[PDB]
């Protein structure tokens, strides 16, 4: 007999879409 | 209940495209809303709360290079395909409803 | 030609979706090749030219998470879905073509 | 009269899956 296979449950997907990621910005004060 | 496909692409890199998939329609407008709400999270870690506007919310959408969702039909069993302007649609029927 | 729809997985992470789209069912078999020709490039940067079995191809096919597609039916406008079994046999039918 | 609006053409995207992408090897000599 073929075994059951068990697994933990999959987390639902939802995206980060990082959008403040690597977000710069440079002052000049002269 | 219609198995429901989200294209997004959130800037001009086709490199940052992702896709998600739900079991209905309302799933995946409830999916947009969510990926918005994490978006203002990462942006307000400090918050136990937010407040928008369904404004921000769609000035979010417009703002993504591309936005898309393919929903299933089981007579054909193709996927019929919808644009932004359906999905912000279909997000302020969500909400309304959710509202009462 | 059909516009076709490309989604692609390569982990079990959904964080590696990405999805690409094609003129026709061809280009999109033309693309799946190309993915694979640009993973034995970078892993092989100092051949000029690589030659593979479709074997190869079929085994990183299959070692990948997931891949379908969806392609456009004029006479519904809507989106057709084929799986993993059913691209490897276009592209079969595509190399054979491209080899004569 | 409205601005006719060109652009560099856009290059056909072919995903790199980065499948090598660090992945290591540990040995051990004990």
């Amino acid at each position: 007999p073929r075994t059951a296979r068990h697994a933990p449950a999959v987390r639902k997907f939802s995206p980060d879409l990082k959008l403040l990621k690597d977000v710069k910005i440079s002052v000049s004060f002269t | 209940m219609s198995h429901t496909i989200l294209l997004v692409q959130p800037t001009k890199r086709p490199e940052g495209r992702t896709y998600a998939d739900y079991e209905s329609v309302n799933e995946c407008m409830e999916g947009v809303c969510k990926m918005y709400e994490e978006h203002l999270k990462r942006m307000n870690p400090n918050s136990p709360s937010i407040t928008y506007d369904i404004s921000q919310l769609f000035d979010f959408i417009d703002d993504l290079a591309d936005l898309s969702c393919l929903v299933y039909r089981a007579d054909t069993q193709t996927y019929q395909p919808y644009n932004k302007d359906w999905i912000k649609e279909k997000i302020y029927v969500l909400l309304r409803r959710q509202a009462q």
